[PDB]
């Protein structure tokens, strides 16, 4: 920006500059809140013993694990930048996570879980399968 | 829910990073999801729940390295959303990924090429891939492609590539990839791909060498860790195998019961892998308890190949003849393994490995200082003596002894310079 | 920076004033005169015209003190800044009658956000804004109802009213997932999801597109949403986005005829256009 305003001082006289900050906490919960929706999350069974929230102000509420889920998907999202602050503050060659990177996380998550519950279902519905023709066979023996 | 959770934060959020750095964030990402019980199986293997057998092995055979990064790297390559940009100052990238696409005919085309725009249209059409490398001059052209922003309200899926459009083949799949071990690129390229890094660093020196130090000495160790990630699903693959074999046999023969001992052998080879599993699984309490005690045994010969590699990269600053690749030491460490004159006859491992790393030293200092002129030998003989005074454990560090050698008489001070006795001088004292 | 000193061969036949900024006496005396004239459609808030200037004069000469250049080189703090709050609350004002003094400060604070605090950089800056803005408007209005601020989220529209009224957070939300519905029906089936930031940089575009001469300058990190934001805001007024297809071999007379092209449709056929460029989209200083 130091040398665009040099370039052309109409920069600062006819635009006004609107500054857009890094998504907040709240915004990275809530994308992450929505786009995990589709996703099955639902636990019935989870216990919470301890407090370690990112978002700090909406259902900070035990959880039903899908809270979990965001929650954690947002601390993934500021423990990657805390990561490039450090190697930048311990050295130099960081790169700036941006939130697409956030938007290409949740669509990984999204694919890999499905796949890896989808696998899953098809080779128990297959176990099934084998477990009916290893009792039919039982009856073949019997008669 | 919780192992995809970190197996997608490591493939869609890592891969720039080097492997110290992806295994920071990776316990790190760990040790959070686990203090908020958010249940995910631990001793994760990220390379076989992102991958299976047949993946990894058809990687090996076109021309992947076995180093655990060249997986992952691979890894991130195979699934992906933003279309990789790859970051390896060698060519075993480049030349495996026009190895993994032979048969969809991918198109090889650089940036600098006049002809990119038309290599490009018609490799779109076609719907082959389309490697382009040197991404330092990255061609603004791209951001449609890289965006994904093809409109599908139209009949057909047609991609605004320029002024003109063009229908997008859904297998058209581009790559990008640099000549450049580390160069600084504009964030709006970096939002739109995914950083997979073959960049070789200090942890992955240390890796590789504890690699082919395991594999070479006590074999043992190295195909009881293969069975141990076998453990994760490629055995059960095979135990799903002999259940559809099963399976099958059982309605070819259909319940014959006058010879029934083509139905029992298969049976009683199903009985004998599963108890072969049970002990393989009920072990994993035992192994990784002295698999750990042995990776920890051939550590100090790791971090000493990796110091002294990185100390004959170094070697540049010294002179500009001493130019040295990450193969020539390659070359020095295979020496120093597969064909030691001095291992032909010791077999006991802790003597074994006291000879490895001694000739590894001596080995590195000859081949090294072959082509240094004779006033720097002193200086890699006794850099190399230093990487071994840390190697050691029976004595300090020395550190502060070393800082005072090397840059603790430049401390200014003007009190008690003159001399005492008559047998001293100024700079003496 | 970017201002390269005249030689003193040309320097000595040119006599050079200095014009600086106005002082604080100056300023009151400058935009007392243009908030009386204001007023004028208010007859029951001439008595407030003096502390509305005063508190005015205060928060510009104060935000003017500190968050100066040093820091980022866009705070540009200058009577202009003043003449544009004016003419916001003057058009705030325009249909609008029998306004308590409760509401006119409430258009105070909301342009004084909108010219002072969207161009800081850090969340410790935007928070100073409002903190201190809360305090100049409680010395100079020490006898008014929360009504002045009530939730932090000063929000002004025009959309669901045919005035600019301001707006709740919620009813804008509905009102911009409906608007949206629609969108996605047009074009980008992609899903935005509308956090508070979204909705604020929605309406700021949208202020910036009621004018004129609107011309913005979006900075923030890739993917934030600001190209998005800006097509989705300039169809929701009906603007026409064009854009700038930019490639190596893309040369000036390519931008010389694209520019030609964009004032064809401004000028003739009287096409309202959102022409929109980002830095990867400028290859040279022409
Ligand atoms: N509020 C939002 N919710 C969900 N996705 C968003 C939002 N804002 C932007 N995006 C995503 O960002 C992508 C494009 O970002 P873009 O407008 O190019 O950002 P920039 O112009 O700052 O680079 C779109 O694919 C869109 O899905």
């Amino acid at each position: 920006l130091k040398d665009r305003a040099a370039t052309s001082p109409a920069l600062f006289n006819r635009c006004v500059l609107n500054w857009f900050g890094d998504w907040s906490t709240e915004a990275l919960y809530q994308v992450g809140k929505e786009f995990t929706s589709k996703m099955d999350l639902e636990k019935p069974n989870y216990i919470v013993p301890d407090y370690m929230p990112v978002v700090y102000d909406k259902l900070p509420q035990p959880p039903s694990h899908r809270e979990a889920i965001v929650n954690s998907c947002v601390f993934v999202h500021q423990t990657l930048h805390q990561a490039n602050a450090r190697l930048a503050k311990r050295g130099g060659r960081t790169m700036a996570i941006t939130p697409r990177h956030y938007l290409d996380f949740i669509n990984h998550y999204a694919n890999l879980f499905h796949e890896k519950r989808s696998e899953l279902e098809e080779q128990q519905m297959h176990l099934n399968v084998g477990l009916r023709k290893i009792k039919e066979t039982v009856d073949q023996v019997e008669e | 829910a919780g192992d995809c959770l970190l197996s997608a934060a490591f493939i869609a959020y890592a891969g720039y990073f080097d492997q110290q750095m992806r295994q920071n964030l990776f316990t790190t990402w760990s040790h959070h999801l686990q203090q908020a019980n958010i249940q995910f199986r631990t001793d994760i293997a990220r390379t076989e729940y992102l991958s299976n057998a047949d993946e990894r092995l058809r990687w090996q055979a076109s021309s992947l390295p076995a180093d655990d990064l060249c997986t992952e790297n691979a890894i991130m390559l195979k699934r992906f959303n933003r279309y990789p940009l790859i970051i390896d100052p060698s060519g075993q990238a480049t030349e495996f990924i026009m190895n993994e696409y032979k048969d969809r005919k991918i198109t090889r085309t650089s940036f600098l090429d006049d002809a990119f725009r038309k290599n490009l249209e018609s490799a779109l059409r076609f719907g082959n891939p389309l490697l382009v490398q040197d991404v330092e001059s990255y061609d603004p052209v791209l951001n449609p492609v890289l965006n994904r922003e093809v409109r599908r309200t139209g009949g057909r899926v047609l991609i605004t590539l320029g002024d003109q459009d063009i229908d997008l083949s859904p297998s058209f799949v581009i790559f990008l990839s640099t000549r450049d071990p580390t160069v600084e690129f504009p964030p709006d390229l970096c939002s739109r791909v995914t950083f997979v890094n073959f960049t070789v660093t200090r942890s992955s020196l240390q890796s590789q060498c504890l690699n082919e130090v395991l594999k070479a000495e006590r074999p043992d160790v190295d195909e009881k860790r293969s069975d141990l990630l076998k453990l994760q699903g490629e055995f059960q693959l095979r135990l799903r195998q002999l259940e559809k074999s099963l399976l099958q046999a059982l309605n070819e023969v259909k319940g014959r019961i006058l010879d029934d001992d083509t139905i029992i052998t298969t049976l009683e080879n199903l009985k004998r892998e599963a108890a072969e599993v049970t002990r393989k699984v009920e072990e994993t309490d035992i192994v990784m308890q002295e698999v750990e005690t042995v990776s920890q045994q051939y550590l100090p010969l790791s971090t000493a190949c990796s110091s002294i590699y990185f100390t004959m990269e170094s070697l540049k600053q010294i002179h500009f003849l001493y130019q040295y690749s990450l193969q020539f030491f390659l070359d020095i460490y295979h020496n120093v393994l597969y064909e030691n004159p001095n291992l032909k006859g010791v077999t006991d491992h802790t003597q074994r490995l006291s000879i490895i790393t001694k000739d590894l030293f001596q080995v590195a200092f000859n081949r090294v200082a072959r082509g240094m002129l004779h006033q720097d030998h002193i200086t890699f003989a006794m850099l190399l003596a230093r990487i071994k005074l840390k190697g050691t454990v029976g004595e300090p560090t020395y550190d502060a002894e070393f800082q005072h050698f090397l840059r603790g008489n430049e401390i200014v001070l003007s009190a008690g310079s003159t001399p005492r006795i008559q047998g001293l001088t100024v700079e003496q004292a | 920076p970017g201002r390269k000193p005249l030689s003193h061969r040309f320097l000595r036949h040119v006599p050079v004033v200095y014009v600086d900024y106005p002082g604080p006496a100056s300023l009151t005396q400058i935009y007392g005169t243009f908030n009386r004239a204001m007023l004028r459609l208010i007859p029951s808030l001439r008595t407030y015209a003096e502390p509305l200037t005063a508190a005015m004069v205060e928060f510009y000469t104060m935000s003017q003190e500190r968050f100066t250049q040093d820091t980022q080189p866009h705070y540009i703090y200058s009577p202009r800044e003043m003449t544009r709050w004016v003419r916001g609350i003057f058009e705030a004002l325009r249909p609008l009658e029998t306004l308590p003094v409760e509401g006119l400060i409430r258009i105070w604070a909301h342009e004084a956000l909108r010219l002072f605090q969207d161009r800081l950089v850090e969340d410790e800056e935007r928070r100073w804004t409002d903190e201190n803005i809360d305090t100049v408007a409680l010395k100079h209005f020490p006898n008014i109802d929360r009504e002045k601020a009530m939730s932090r989220p000063i929000l002004y529209s025009n959309w669901l009213s045919k005035d600019y009224i301001p707006v709740d957070q919620e009813e804008l939300r509905d009102y911009v997932k409906a608007r949206l519905k629609v969108f996605y029906e047009e074009e980008l089936d992609v899903p935005l999801v509308l956090f508070n930031e979204v909705l604020d940089h929605v309406l700021r575009i949208d202020r910036i597109f009621r004018q004129p001469q609107g011309h913005l300058l979006l900075i923030g990190v890739s993917g934030a949403g600001k190209t998005t934001l800006s097509r989705f805001v300039a169809w929701m007024n009906g603007l026409s986005v064009y854009q700038i297809k930019v490639h190596r071999k893309y040369t000036g007379e390519d931008f010389d005829e694209d520019l030609r092209t964009v004032l064809r449709r401004s000028g003739c056929k009287n096409e309202k256009i959102a022409f929109i460029m980002d830095e990867s989209n400028v290859l040279d200083s022409g």
